[PDB]
């Protein structure tokens, strides 16, 4: 279906919104890249209606297993897709709308370990219609 | 050069204890550093096993400089990945590499490389290849190898003890391996000790993670076991 591919990853903690419009029963594919190696992953940490504020400090330290099914909307938790070491590193995301409304979906970069340290956050704006 | 040939240098004819060494504790391991948000692991490897052979070979505690490698290196390719032998040709090509004191590391911040950022340098004479089916010997007389390995994400939660995550499809960071040992679990249902093999490795994503910047990867006695691909690519460099 239609598709998505973010983001420029940057070294200092960041936000970055991102609307996109939807017809219902639409597949959107989101394309998230990163750096093989660094310790940070992709984690889709929620759905809201709510205008999400967002703080690192509260990510998970923990692995988040748990994608997102409900009536409304779907989302799951993004996966995989001399050699070199440490090159681009593609993980995928599936959004599916079910019911119109408007859905702020969060995904970020971050390290477990170390939340605070350069989380590079992705708010994607959708709107079923 | 041959591993063979240098190997018979440093072995001799004595046998070794196949259970446990640790360089952490015989003057061969430098303090953990971090990579940061940058795939530049290919770069931390490299220069920590000449930082390692420093110690080892000359009692000299010096710590060098990534973000030289990162900048300077011209086979490789920066914050975007690199291998570990074009990190050593490149060592070589240059002439040596600053301490980090004088040639901070500054991520993936725009920075021109400059050679001439200290009148000091430290180089490698030669690195070698180490066979995948001799690595704790080449640990034991060599000294702390810069391998390749396959991470996956569950590297990221790792935290204390032997690593019981997914491994990674393919090659794709680069780490130090640092020794090798065993420790005794005790067997729920017979209450003996059982014997447990591992490698002990080095990363560079700081301190905070796994056991204070070292993670424990199962193995076997022999060190034929190799979890994650781990050791595919395998390089010592020589600086004496």
């Amino acid at each position: 279906g239609k598709s998505l591919k973010l983001g420029n990853i940057s070294n200092q903690t960041n936000q970055e919104t991102i609307t996109q419009s939807l017809s219902v029963g639409e597949i959107l594919c989101i394309d998230l890249e990163g750096n093989a190696g660094t310790g940070y992953l992709w984690v889709l940490l929620g759905i809201h209606k709510d205008e999400p504020i967002i703080n690192p400090e509260n990510f998970p330290t923990k692995l988040t297993k748990k994608s997102f099914f409900s009536e409304e909307i779907s989302v799951t938790q993004p996966k995989k897709y001399m050699q070199l070491l440490g090159g681009p590193d593609r993980m995928r995301s599936v959004i599916k709308g079910h019911k119109p409304g408007k859905y702020y979906i969060v995904y970020s970069y971050y390290r477990p370990f170390s939340p605070t340290s350069g989380a590079n956050t992705k708010i994607i704006y959708v709107t079923v219609q | 050069m041959n591993y063979e040939e240098v190997i018979k240098k440093y072995r001799g004819e004595e046998n070794f204890d196949h259970a446990a060494y640790d360089w952490r504790l015989h003057s061969g391991v430098t303090p953990v550093k971090d990579q940061k948000n940058c795939g530049s692991a290919w770069a931390f490897s490299s220069i920590g096993s000449v930082e390692s052979q420093y110690a080892i070979r000359k009692n000299k505690l010096i710590t060098l400089s990534e973000q030289e490698l990162v900048d300077c290196s011209f086979k490789n390719y920066g914050c975007n990945g690199g291998l570990i032998n074009n990190a050593f040709e490149d060592m070589i090509e240059l002439g040596g590499i600053c301490p980090d004191g004088d040639y901070p590391y500054v991520s993936d911040a725009p920075n021109l490389c400059n050679i001439d950022r200290c009148t000091e340098k430290y180089g490698i004479k030669n690195y070698l290849s180490v066979p995948d089916n001799k690595l704790k010997e080449a640990l034991r007389f060599l000294g702390p190898i810069s391998i390749s390995v396959a991470v996956s994400d569950d590297f990221a939660f790792y935290k204390e003890g032997i690593f019981d995550g997914e491994c990674g499809d393919q090659l794709n960071h680069a780490v130090m391996l640092v020794g090798f040992g065993m420790k005794e679990i005790v067997n729920p249902l017979t209450k003996k000790g059982e014997k447990h093999y591992y490698y002990i490795i080095k990363n560079s994503w700081g301190q905070q993670w796994g056991e204070r910047g070292f993670i424990n990867i199962e193995t076997d006695e022999s060190g034929l076991m190799r979890k994650c691909g781990l050791g595919t690519d395998a390089f010592i460099p020589l600086i004496e």
